[PDB]
């Protein structure tokens, strides 16, 4: 079956052109067409443009003519975006879609992974966990921690019943956090944005 | 190729060719002819309607062409006026006040990039300008010269083919004078290129032939009347 | 042109959803230029409704739409659990897709919370910190009042949350010193 | 020198439309013509069709007009085969081929390895392994299966030397069996498309 | 058109064997569009002939070919062991790949198959099966019999095999029960 | 990151590669320089992406051809009938945004291809007051690219190695010193590892 | 036509020096195709000087180039330590890539040879050998001479070195025989 | 087509038509042509 997969989530400053791949398997990729989908946090989707393997025949939306380019490589069919200034106003997700043999050239048959695109400027803050009469369960908190991707695990995901793991919470201070518990034990914290895995026990 | 064959050239002669060398967008290859009209004619390169030569234009997308952008290549699109045949532009005037925002800056930039295909892309064009007249030539093509011979033949002086006999002229030939035309709009003298000598061309001798015969129930046999001939030519 | 959505819709189990959007153009060779997608929250959009003519390949037969002038509907039969999700209507005649303002698909049905207190670790006793959080759970409603008793008692606090088995969870994380933490509490919680 | 290897050997059952696919690697897999071939055994070999890599360019046999479909891929140098309807009459070798530096557009130059396909309905049964004055030489025997393509092995692979495997004998009931015996021990046969295998000791 | 070739040839070492296979076509451009291929049983084709007038490169130089009209004809001087394949004839001056029926080159030269017995295991046994194998191989003709002596004697074997070692080989499986073993010798028939 | 060049004969099409990184292998020219020792650089030929349009150096026409892979973004080069001035560092060298088409942006490594017929004689290692200094001595070896390393490579700090000095029989020899230890020698052509203490 | 350069050039630290490039051709289009290369002795080149009526990414602004008719020159100030380099001027009119000569950077400054004497090993000698190895280096000055004495003393020398500690560096390798050796030697070793 | 036209052509009649096949570079397609010149023109195959 066609299978389609993106890069890693990325965070950035506004002002350092970051780029993303796709890479795309199981069917002739020169033949369909692909594109990108915008989509800020509380409000509609937002296209951009989209891109032929063979030819490069780019066609952007009205509203990104200047704002990103789309490239893809036809020696190992992958595409690439380049972001031009970035600012504040890019934290928004990115899907991918390709033609497919569903519509038209136009429509959008199939989608991707998804890569989170997050403007901040705090540096990449590193985060922290912190440990939990009643017994019966066991957790860990996670705070001061600024990028928003960071996954809570427990014995490196050896366990699985049991486990769950609640949303996090933005103080207004400017930093998150989370809750996760285990039905009853070392909780590990793996931080995307700075590859630091912190190990906790209760 | 204008008033000359693409295969028929390598036979002839030319005063000055001059070779217009410029690069313009894919799809703006419609105007590069006489007479045409347009934005790319009338304010970057006009031709004349009595233009002679041929408009040699080929695709050069892997040459003029990046995909971070090959802005060194500007075109003209805003001018008072119309631009005459055969005239340059270079001037970077705004066509207000000392700087652009409001009037324009009329000198554009092509956005060659691979990514985009045909029509897009940049277009290497050679004008090859001719002007065959009665110029002295100064460059012709591949072909020998032959020896020199006088008082029937067969002549080729500069590419002007032709019958008819040479003779030693008395007449006063200008340096820059090269062919001559008589009333009948006939070359009747030419200077030869090698040496500087004029020769008159005069077609080679001819007369009407009338034959005087009578009845054919009567006899065969025949006379001929060279009219307007004499016995001795 | 703007395709115009409604942001928030009402609807219930086993009841039918009529989607409206507006704003939709069209060009020559045809005015079906209209597809949907549903797209569930944290997850990759998936394409439910296209050509409204015909229906795509692995969709389920509940899923339908129709045309009718400028306007078109997307019609949705039987409506469960795991229906709760955004959809968008879709616009390519122009040879540009636009999307609408999103319609959130929300259901009702028939629903006591469960109430947990956790205590801090020493960790953050001996960091002078103290972070009183209260576990608030099994509530089908999408909104809950979190506080707390000293007299009712900075603090921050999510009213909603992610449909991760089909129900609602809250969470709250009270920061203060662990003198006044060990100077007295009890989470106080309060259900629509 | 250049290279060239087709995809393992399968076994799939009629409307499963396999995806045999071909590697090439070496040279410029972009200029050179590729193609298949594939016939019942008793009745020789059959011309399917070839495609140009390079750019947009097919001709298939008229006997395989709406049989069978070929396709390439330029970028990453593999072909990529597809059928549709698969039935009882497609139980044939398939041998890749490519134009080659030695003759013309259409002379084959090389050849594959080979990919044996075999269309059954039984439902691919496992085969079962059982063992057997010279004590001196061993060997085991495998019974109770279906396919025909069978690995015999003994201790993994581990002894090479005087190692003999005899060729299968079908049955009147319509199952196979083979020897195999070794020069002197665990006989390990593992049945690749069916992920089946079964150790025994003599 | 189709092509055309005798179903089974046969040659001794060290003679010439003509290869016959009608059905050529002929078209603007040449009528030199034959070739030949040599497919070893149980492995991969190899291009050895194309081209008659020329010759491929590390093919050896026992290999020709001639042209006649619309039938040509594949001369292999010095049969040797290695030589037991099979050749097709192709045929490609329309475009298109034919294949002829193929020639299955059965060599044939200068030569008592080897017997031995195996009886089975207890594994066998305690299912009720009694199935008996009697191994003959170190045989040069394609031809042998293998049964058992109670009166003459379910019984399957195969009668041809793979060429690996210029040899063959056979193996046949006497599928009875315990109970009417109980209650036998092997019997070799050979030329 | 290039392969290594190992000594051949003229006339067994010997390859060299070369492997680069940091743009996209869909547009840009992309072509070899050789550089012969004791002379510059040779431009012979680029080659594109897309449509092959090679054009060869007018001293390079058929002496040389681009045999660069695409799918893995690696330049290759094939030979034919080589002669022993075939022997030069051949630089691979790409279009890039910052010049022109014809203008070179980057550069790769580089590697020195080797050609001589002395059959490859193998290496030889000998031993040698400071102390406070050792060092080791390589003697009776017909191939130039011979590296001498102390303890695997152990110690990098006030090691150094000097150049060979060509012997009249046509061997070199190599002297390394090293501040103070087993002194460790490889031979590339011949695949050859000799070990020597001190 | 065929670029003329300087074979090796003599400049000083802190000091400017002019690299001249001769025979530079033109075509219909402009005259400025020309550019620079800096390649460093055993390393991989790098582009430095291109387009001289510009400025390229990276490389430092003491760094600059002229033209005047059909010969161009390379500006460069600020010569240091690591700037001893090969420089090639290379000229693309007529879409043909052409180098010079090869130029040889070379700076002056402020520089005693380092002169060691090591005995022949026991492995040589068993080997009827016996080699006199005379090793010498740091020394700034191209000036170095060789000798033994026995009444003065095949053998071979070579007086350049690598580029790897930015000092020079020559051995002799004298090679007799022990019975000869143990009869009787020196180094002498000549530098400014 | 010189002298036919290419789509009114299945409703006339010939006497014999002799289909030429050569393959020449792509430069030289403009050259096989009646009258014209150059070197295929006057020396592999010319068109009167």
């Amino acid at each position: 079956q066609m299978q389609l997969v993106q890069s890693g989530a990325e965070v950035k400053k506004p002002g350092e052109s970051l780029k993303i791949s796709c890479k795309g398997s199981g069917y002739t990729f020169s033949y369909y067409w692909i594109g990108w989908v915008r989509q800020m946090p509380g409000k509609g989707l937002e296209w951009m443009g989209i891109i032929y393997p063979g030819d490069s025949d780019t066609r952007y939306s009205p509203s990104f003519q200047g704002q990103v380019t789309i490239s893809a490589d036809k020696s190992i069919s992958t595409a690439y975006l380049h972001w031009s200034s970035l600012k504040a106003s890019d934290t928004a997700m990115y899907y991918c879609a390709r033609q497919g043999d569903l519509g038209d050239w136009i429509l959008l048959g199939y989608w991707g992974q998804g890569t989170l695109v997050t403007v901040s400027s705090a540096s990449t803050k590193g985060p922290s966990v912190f440990p939990l009469k009643s017994t019966a369960a066991l957790g860990c908190l996670v705070k001061d921690y600024f990028p928003e991707p960071v996954t809570v695990s427990w014995n490196s995901g050896a366990l699985t019943s049991g486990v769950h793991t609640f949303p996090a919470v933005l103080q207004s201070s400017g930093l998150y956090s989370l809750s996760s518990v285990v039905t009853v034990y070392i909780c590990n914290v793996n931080h995307k944005p700075s590859n630091t895995k912190v190990d906790k026990k209760v | 190729c204008y008033g000359v064959s693409p295969t028929k050239l390598n036979d002839l002669c030319f005063t000055n060719v001059y070779a217009d060398s410029f690069v313009i967008r894919g799809n703006e290859v419609s105007q590069i002819a006489p007479g045409q009209t347009g934005n790319i004619a009338d304010y970057n390169y006009k031709l004349p309607d009595d233009f002679t030569g041929c408009v040699i234009a080929w695709n050069s997308n892997k040459l003029d062409s990046k995909p971070s952008g090959n802005y060194n290549y500007l075109y003209r699109l805003f001018r008072k006026s119309k631009l005459k045949p055969f005239e340059r532009d270079i001037s970077t005037e705004i066509y207000c006040n000392g700087v652009a925002g409001p009037c324009y800056s009329p000198l554009q930039s092509y956005g060659f990039r691979p990514t985009y295909g045909v029509g897009h892309q940049p277009y290497r064009v050679v004008v090859l300008s001719f002007e065959l007249l009665h110029a002295p030539a100064t460059v012709c093509g591949p072909k020998k010269s032959t020896n020199l011979v006088k008082n029937c033949v067969n002549f080729n002086f500069n590419g002007l083919t032709g019958t008819g006999v040479l003779t030693e002229s008395n007449k006063k030939f200008l340096p820059f004078q090269q062919f001559g035309r008589d009333i009948a709009d006939t070359t009747d003298a030419v200077r030869d290129p090698q040496t500087l000598e004029i020769l008159d061309i005069t077609p080679c001798s001819f007369g009407g032939v009338s034959v005087i015969t009578p009845g054919t129930n009567t006899s065969n046999q025949v006379a001929v009347l060279y009219q307007g001939v004499n016995c001795t030519e | 042109s703007a395709l115009t959505q409604p942001r928030s819709v009402s609807g219930s189990l086993g009841q039918s959803v009529t989607i409206s959007c507006t704003g939709i153009s069209s060009d020559v060779g045809g005015d079906n230029y209209v597809s949907w997608y549903q797209q569930h929250p944290g997850k990759a959009p998936k394409l439910m409704i296209y050509d409204v003519s015909k229906r795509p390949s692995g969709v389920p037969d509940r899923f339908s739409g129709s045309k009718s002038g400028n306007t078109a509907s997307l019609t949705i039969s039987g409506l469960q659990a795991d229906d709760e999700a955004d959809y968008y209507c879709c616009s390519y005649a122009l040879s540009r897709v636009v999307f609408g303002g999103g319609t959130m698909l929300t259901v009702l049905g028939q629903p006591a919370p469960s109430v947990t207190l956790f205590p801090p670790s020493s960790e953050e006793l001996q960091a002078n910190k103290a972070t009183l959080v209260c576990l608030i759970s099994d509530f089908y409603p999408g909104a809950v009042t979190v506080a707390w008793k000293a007299s009712p008692v900075g603090v921050e606090t999510t009213t909603p949350s992610k449909q991760s088995n089909n129900k609602y969870a809250a969470s709250s994380y009270l920061s203060l010193t662990p003198e006044q933490w060990k100077s007295h509490y009890s989470c106080q919680v309060t259900h629509e």
